[PDB]
C-alpha cells in the first residue's frame, strides 16, 4: 500500500407500562449524591423517586397507549370551509377552487408543529350542508386538481369530464363523502417550517413573501361544483376535515404560544405578546 | 396481496392499496434518552456528572 | 476527566479546561449520505480536510442587557475557505456540524447563556405591532451570513414559540460558575438527502442569555462570546459555475 | 342478495371512528423515506425532557417576559426566609404553564406519576449558600414558616461544583389518576405546594454581586402517563387565520 | 345536520354556534342528520377511580 | 337479517374507486383474441423512445412549422459562439412539448430520472466541427459564454461517420421526484439549462453549404418513472364536437 | 359491492338489543381495578338475605 | 439512422455514483393510466323546447364526444377491454327528484 | 368456479361472468426492446453502430 | 478570520499552565536551506 491515509448510542424498547417503583430503604453515605445535577451538560436529571426517599413496591400496570403519536393525531379534525352562495360577493357561478392549506384552523395546527417533519396517508371526509344546517336533494361533484393540471374555470369547464383526475359525486343528503389519500410530496415527508427559499436569485422586499414557501407542501387545488348546466338555487357549505394515519413525525419543537395571524407564517401580534402562563402578584403567595 | 404503498401491522382493508387501510393498533416504542440524555460521556445516576 | 476536552479535525484543534461533557443532537453521529437514501446519481466530491476543519467566525459582546444572538447554517460559512467555494461551485450539499460556543469570565461573574440548535428556524415579523400587517423578513435577517443578527424577542424567539421551551432541541448551558463554554454534535436533518445550501438554512444556532450577565464595577465588563464551527462529513454534487445566491 | 339489518349508528360520522375508505389513486407510490434523526413514537418521550419552569411569573413581568424565566436568591440578613413558592399541579393555570409538559399534558384529561424539578443555580462560583426546598402533599396551604414546610418531602440543596439538585415531587395521590386541578370541586386533585426557604444564606465575599438567580426546568418521570385525549384551553382562534 | 360532541373536563366549552372549540381537532365527535337512525357510541370506563 | 352499519362513503360515486359491478350479458363470450404486433404494458415503454424536440421553437416559425423541428449551425467568423439554448425541464412549456416524453410525462404530477439528448447532424459528407454540449444544474442562468458553461455538465461532440451524439441529461436534484417546473414557486424543481457552443468552428470545403442543420431527439433512460396520475393541460374542449 | 337486501328490523332502535357500537376513544385504557368487598354477581343473591 | 433510440446511459458518459433506485414503475402500466372513469356522454330529456319532449331518448354508442377520454384512447391504434358503466342523473340545475 | 369470459390474476368478483370484476392490481411487465432498438444486427454500446 | 483558516490551535486558561502549538514540517523540498531576504525567502517557513 503506497498511500496509508487512503484507508447511535440510542435504541428502541417496548414500553407498554409506566414504569413500577422498588421499595427502597435510607441511604446515609459519602461519595454517592444522586440528588446533585448539572443541567449544563444538557441532560435531564436521572434522580428517580428512590433517590431522594424511601420508597415501597408499586405494580403499575398505566398504559402507555393512549399517548401514541398515533392515537393524538387520528382524530378527525377540521381544516377548511368552503362556502358557495347564490347570491353576494363571493362565487355565484356554482363553482369553488381552494388551494389545499391545512393551516387555517389553530387546533389542528397547534398539534401539527409540535413537530419539524411529518409524513403520513390521510383519511378526508366532506360535510356538506346549507348555511343554516338544513340538507335539500342537490348532486355535488369534487374533484382532485393535482399542480399542473386545468383549474376548471365555469361551472361547465371541461376539466370536469375528470378522465384521469379522481372525481367524487355524491348528493347532499347521502352520508358525507369520505376517501383515504396517499403520502403525496416529492420529498419524504411534509415539513410545516422550511427556513428557505423556493428559488435562486437576490431576494429583494419585493419577493420577501417567498420566505418558507416549500413546493414540496404544496399539494395542488380541490375544486367542486354543483353537477348542472344551469345555477342552483341552493346555498352550499363544505366542511372539510382530514385524519391522519400511518404517521411518523420527527423532531419536537415549542409549541405556538401566540394567537395565529397568517396560514404560510408564523408572525404573532408585536403589541400584545401574551405570557405562556398566567401572572399573580407576589412569587411568595399563590 | 396487496400494494406496499402505505405512508409507513394490525390493520383492517378490504381495497388492493395499503394506505387505504385503517390506522391499527398503535405501538408502544420509545427511546426517550436521544432526547433526555444525547450527552458522549453518559453521565451515571451516583456519582456528580461533572468532575 | 469531563471537564477537560480536546476537539482536533483537519489542521484545527480546540481546547478547554472547563467543559460540561458533549451533546450528541438526536443521539446520532453525522455520516455520508448512504446508496439507499440518495436519489442524485453523479459522483460526489468529499474534499475531506479542506473543508471539515473549524473556522472562527466573528466575536460578541455580552452586555448586561444583550439580547441574544442567532446564526443560521451552512449561510455562516457559505462565503469562508474552501467549503464556501464548495458551496458556491455545486448546487446539492450535506454535511453535519461541531459547534463550539466560547465564553469565559472570573469566578466573581455571573450569567447564563442557553446555546442550542433549532433545526428549520422559520423567523416571522411582529406584523406592523397591530397584527393587521402581513409583513415578512428581510434577506438579512434570514439569512444574517457571518456575522449572525441580534433576537427582538428573545421570549418567542422571534417566532411566536416560547423560549422556555427551546430545552427540547439539543441544548447546552453555559454557566459562568460551571462551565466556559458549550459543544454540539449536528446530524444532517432534512427531508432530502442532499439539498441547496444557499436556498436552505438546515438550522440555525441561538445563544441566548437567559441569566443576565452581572459583576460588580472595577471587574473587566468586556465579555465576549465566539462561536467557532467545524462542517463534518461535507459532500457537494451537481458542479457547475460559481453562484453566491 | 344477502339478508342485512341497518343498526344504529348508521350514516354517523365519528371523528375519532378508525375505519376504511376508498382511495383515491390506485396503484400510486410514496416517495420512498430516508433516514432523519430526531423521531418520535409516543409524547411520553417529550414529557420527560426539562423545560424552563416560569416561577417569577408575576404582574409586573409581563412587559419584560424574559424576567419570568428565573427567579432571584440575595444576601438575607434575617434567617429561615422564605424565597418562593408555587403549586405542583402540572395542567393547573401558574409556572408549569411554561414547560413543555404543562402544554402537551393539557392535551389529556387525566395523568398520573411522579414530577421532577431540577434548579440550577446560576450565580458567581464564589457565592455559596443552602436552600431548603420542600414538597407538600394536599392538605395544608402554603407553610406558614420553614419549620412547618420541613415536615414535608425536601430536600437541602448546597451550592458547590454541582449548579444543580433535583427535587422529586414523588406521585403521592388517593386515585390511580389526577383530572386537571382547577378551583371549585376539581381542588380534590390538586398535587400540593412546592416551597423554597433560606435553610443558611446566600453568602458572598467582596466583589461578587449580592443577587443572582436560579433557573428552574420540570419534567415528568418514567411511572408517569396520561389518558383520555382532549382538546387543549391554551390555543384560541379569536378572529380567522389569512 | 346536527354535530354533537364529548368535551372531557379541562377542555374549552363552545360559546356560541361558530366557537373553535367546534373544529374537535381532538375531542370526539358524531356528525349526523336528524333523518339518519339514531346515533349510537360506546364509551368506556372513565372514572380516575 | 345480518347486523350492519352504514359508513361515510356510502353511496359516492369515486371516478378512480375499483370495485366490483353487475355484468349485463350472462354467459357471453368476447371473440378470441389473436397475435397483434405491437402491444404496449407500460408507459415507460414509450418513454423511452426518442422523438423530436422543437429547439427552433420561434414566433416568426409559427407559419412553417416545418422549421421548428431543426435548427442550423454555420461557417462562424467568431469563435467560441453560442448556436442554441433551452431548459431540461421535461414537462415545462417550450420545446420538449412536441417530444412523447414530454406529452406523456404531462399526465403525471411528479416524474424522476435521468433524460437523454441526442443530435444528429444533417449536414454534408464534407462538413466537419466540434460541438461543446453543456448541461448546467439549477442555480446558474444561461451561462454568459462558454469558458462558463464548459464548467457544468458537458460532451465535446466530434463530427464524423457517427452522424449523432448523446448528451445524458444525469438525473441531479434534491428532491427524489420533481413535479413540473413553472415560473414561481414551482421553478424549484427545474431541472437545468442545456446549452450548445461552438468548439472550433463549422468548417466546409468549396462546393458544400455553409450551413446545415442538427435534430434533436429526447427520451427517458431506464431510471426514470412518473407518479400521481392527473389530467393534462395539452388539450381543451373549447366547442362542442360534432 | 357485494350483494345485500335490507329486511324489515332496518334503522330500528331496540333497548335490549345487544349489539357493537363504535369506540369514541381509540387506545383508551381504564383505571385498573382494584380489589373491593362486597361484589355482587347475580341479584339471587341478594334475595336471599 | 438506424431507427434505434440511444443506448448510452449515465455512467457511459459521466463519473456516478452508486444508487439504489426503489422508485415504483406500477402507475405507469397502461391498466392503472385508463382505469379512472371519464365522461363519454352527456343524454338530455327536456321538458318543452326542440329536443325530444316525449319522454324517451335514442343514442348511438359513441365514446369520441368528449376531449380528456379520447386523446387518451388515441394514444394507441388498437384496445381490447371490458368497461364499468356509471350513471349519474340528475335535473339540469343539479337538483333530483322522485322519477 | 366461473366463466373465462374476461377481456384479458389478483380481482375480486361475486358474480359468475369473470369480466365484472375489478381491475386489480397492475403487473409491471415491459419490453421496450421492440419499441427502442428494433434493429436486426443489435448494435452495442462500446463501438460505434455502424463501421 | 483570515489566520484562522491556517493551522491553528484555540488555547484555553486554566490548571494547565501552558499548550503547544505544532508548526508541522509543510514544504516543497525534502529540507530548507536557511531563509533570509531574496532568492533564499523560497525556504521561508511561515508565519506565526
Ligand atoms: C376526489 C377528491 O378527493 N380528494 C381529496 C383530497 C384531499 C386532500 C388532498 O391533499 C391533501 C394534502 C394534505 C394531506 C397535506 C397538505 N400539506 C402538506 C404540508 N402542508 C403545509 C401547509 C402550510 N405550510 C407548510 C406545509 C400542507 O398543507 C388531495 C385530495
Ligand atoms: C342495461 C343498459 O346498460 N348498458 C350500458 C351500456 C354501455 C355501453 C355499451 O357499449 C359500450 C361500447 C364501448 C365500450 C366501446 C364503444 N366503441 C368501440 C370503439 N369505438 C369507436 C368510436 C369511434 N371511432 C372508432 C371507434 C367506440 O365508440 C353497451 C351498453
Ligand atoms: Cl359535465
Ligand atoms: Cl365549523
Ligand atoms: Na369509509
Ligand atoms: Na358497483
Ligand atoms: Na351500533
Amino acid at each position: 500500500d503506497p498511500i496509508a491515509d487512503m484507508i447511535s448510542l440510542t435504541a428502541l424498547q417496548v414500553l407498554p407500562t409506566a414504569a413500577n417503583t422498588e421499595a427502597s430503604s435510607h441511604r446515609l453515605g459519602t461519595g454517592v449524591v444522586p440528588a446533585l445535577q448539572a443541567a449544563e451538560t444538557g441532560a435531564s436529571s436521572n434522580a428517580s423517586d428512590k433517590n431522594l426517599i424511601e420508597t415501597r413496591c408499586v405494580l403499575n400496570h398505566h398504559s402507555t397507549q393512549e399517548t401514541a403519536i398515533g392515537n393524538f393525531f387520528s382524530r378527525a379534525g377540521l381544516v377548511s370551509i368552503i362556502t358557495m352562495p347564490t347570491t353576494g360577493t363571493q362565487n355565484t357561478d356554482g363553482y369553488v377552487n381552494w388551494d389545499i392549506d391545512l393551516m387555517g384552523y389553530a387546533q389542528l395546527r397547534r398539534k401539527c408543529e409540535l413537530f419539524t417533519y411529518m409524513r403520513f396517508d390521510a383519511e378526508f371526509t366532506f360535510v356538506v350542508a346549507k348555511p343554516n344546517g338544513e340538507l335539500v336533494p342537490q348532486l355535488l361533484q369534487y374533484m382532485y386538481v393535482p399542480p399542473g393540471a386545468p383549474k376548471p374555470t365555469s361551472r361547465d369547464s371541461f376539466a370536469w369530464q375528470t378522465a384521469t383526475n379522481p372525481s367524487v359525486f355524491v348528493k347532499m343528503t347521502d352520508p358525507p363523502a369520505q376517501v383515504s389519500v396517499p403520502f403525496m410530496s416529492p420529498a419524504s415527508a411534509y415539513q410545516w417550517f422550511y427556513d428557505g427559499y423556493p428559488t435562486f436569485g437576490e431576494h429583494l422586499q419585493a419577493n420577501d413573501l417567498d420566505y418558507g414557501q416549500c413546493p414540496n407542501n404544496m399539494m395542488g387545488t380541490f375544486s367542486i361544483r354543483t353537477v348542472g348546466t344551469e345555477k342552483s338555487p341552493h346555498s352550499i357549505t363544505l366542511r372539510v376535515y382530514m385524519r391522519i394515519k400511518h404517521v411518523r413525525a420527527w423532531i419536537p419543537r415549542p409549541l405556538r404560544n401566540q394567537p395565529y395571524l397568517f396560514k404560510t407564517n408564523p408572525n404573532y401580534k408585536g403589541n400584545d405578546i401574551k405570557c405562556t402562563s398566567t401572572s399573580r402578584d407576589k412569587i411568595t403567595t399563590l | 396481496h396487496e400494494n406496499s404503498n402505505s405512508a409507513s401491522y394490525t390493520t383492517i382493508n378490504y381495497y388492493k392499496d395499503a394506505y387505504a387501510a385503517s390506522a391499527g393498533r398503535q405501538d408502544m416504542s420509545q427511546d426517550p434518552k436521544k432526547f433526555t440524555d444525547p450527552v458522549m460521556d453518559v453521565i451515571h445516576e451516583m456519582a456528580p456528572p461533572l468532575k | 476527566s469531563d471537564r477537560v476536552a480536546q476537539l482536533t479535525i483537519g489542521n484545527s484543534t480546540i481546547t478547554t479546561q472547563e467543559a460540561a461533557n458533549i451533546v450528541i443532537a438526536y443521539g446520532e453521529w453525522p455520516e455520508y449520505c448512504p446508496d439507499t437514501d440518495a436519489t442524485a446519481v453523479d459522483k460526489p466530491t468529499r474534499p475531506d480536510v479542506s473543508v471539515n476543519r473549524f473556522f472562527t467566525l466573528d466575536t460578541k459582546s455580552w452586555a448586561k442587557d444583550s439580547k441574544g444572538w442567532y446564526w443560521k447554517f451552512p449561510d455562516v460559512l457559505t462565503e469562508v475557505g474552501v467549503f464556501g467555494q464548495n458551496a458556491q461551485f455545486h448546487y446539492l450539499y450535506r454535511s453535519g456540524f461541531c459547534v463550539h460556543v466560547q465564553c469565559n469570565a472570573s469566578k466573581f461573574h455571573q450569567g447564563a447563556l442557553l446555546v442550542a440548535v433549532l433545526p428549520e428556524y422559520v423567523l416571522g415579523t411582529i406584523a406592523g405591532g397591530t397584527g393587521n400587517e402581513n409583513s415578512h423578513p428581510p434577506y438579512a435577517t434570514t439569512q444574517p451570513g457571518q456575522v449572525g443578527a441580534v433576537l427582538t424577542h428573545p421570549y418567542v424567539l422571534d417566532a411566536g414559540i416560547p423560549l422556555s421551551q427551546l430545552t427540547v432541541c439539543p441544548h447546552q448551558w453555559i454557566n459562568l460558575r460551571t462551565n466556559n463554554c458549550a459543544t454540539i454534535i449536528v446530524p444532517y436533518m432534512n427531508t432530502v438527502p442532499f439539498d441547496s445550501a444557499l436556498n436552505h438554512c438546515n438550522f440555525g444556532l441561538l445563544v441566548i442569555p437567559v441569566v443576565p450577565l452581572d459583576f460588580n464595577a472595577g471587574a473587566t465588563s468586556e465579555i465576549p462570546i465566539t462561536v467557532t464551527i467545524a462542517p463534518m462529513c461535507a459532500e457537494f454534487a451537481g458542479l457547475r459555475q460559481a453562484v453566491k445566491q | 342478495g344477502i339478508p342485512t339489518e341497518l343498526k344504529p349508528g348508521t350514516n354517523q360520522f365519528l371523528t375519532t371512528d378508525d375505519g376504511v375508505s376508498a382511495p383515491i389513486l390506485p396503484g400510486f407510490h410514496p416517495t420512498p423515506p430516508i433516514h432523519i434523526p430526531g423521531e418520535v413514537h409516543n409524547l411520553l418521550e417529550i414529557c420527560r425532557v426539562e423545560t424552563i419552569l416560569e416561577v417569577n411569573n408575576l404582574k409586573t413581568n409581563e412587559t419584560t417576559p424574559m424576567q419570568r424565566l428565573c427567579f432571584p436568591v440575595s444576601v438575607q440578613s434575617k434567617t429561615g426566609e422564605l424565597c418562593a413558592a408555587f403549586r405542583a399541579d402540572p395542567g393547573r393555570d401558574g409556572p408549569w404553564q411554561s414547560t413543555i409538559l404543562g402544554q402537551l399534558c393539557r392535551y389529556y384529561t387525566q395523568w398520573s406519576g411522579s414530577l421532577e424539578v431540577t434548579f440550577m443555580f446560576a450565580g458567581s462560583f464564589m457565592a455559596t449558600g443552602k436552600m431548603l426546598i420542600a414538597y407538600t402533599p394536599p392538605g395544608g396551604n402554603v407553610p406558614a414558616d420553614r419549620i412547618t414546610a420541613m415536615l414535608g418531602t425536601h430536600v437541602i440543596w448546597d451550592f458547590g461544583l454541582q449548579s444543580s439538585v433535583t427535587l422529586v415531587v414523588p406521585w403521592i395521590s388517593n386515585t390511580h389518576y389526577r383530572a386537571h386541578a382547577r378551583a371549585g370541586y376539581f381542588d380534590y386533585y390538586t398535587t400540593g405546594i412546592i416551597t423554597i426557604w433560606y435553610q443558611t444564606n446566600y453568602v458572598v465575599p467582596i466583589g461578587a454581586p449580592t443577587t443572582a438567580y436560579i433557573v428552574a426546568l420540570a419534567a415528568a418521570q418514567d411511572n408517569f402517563t396520561m389518558k383520555l385525549c382532549k382538546d387543549t384551553e391554551d390555543i384560541e382562534q379569536t378572529a380567522n387565520i389569512q
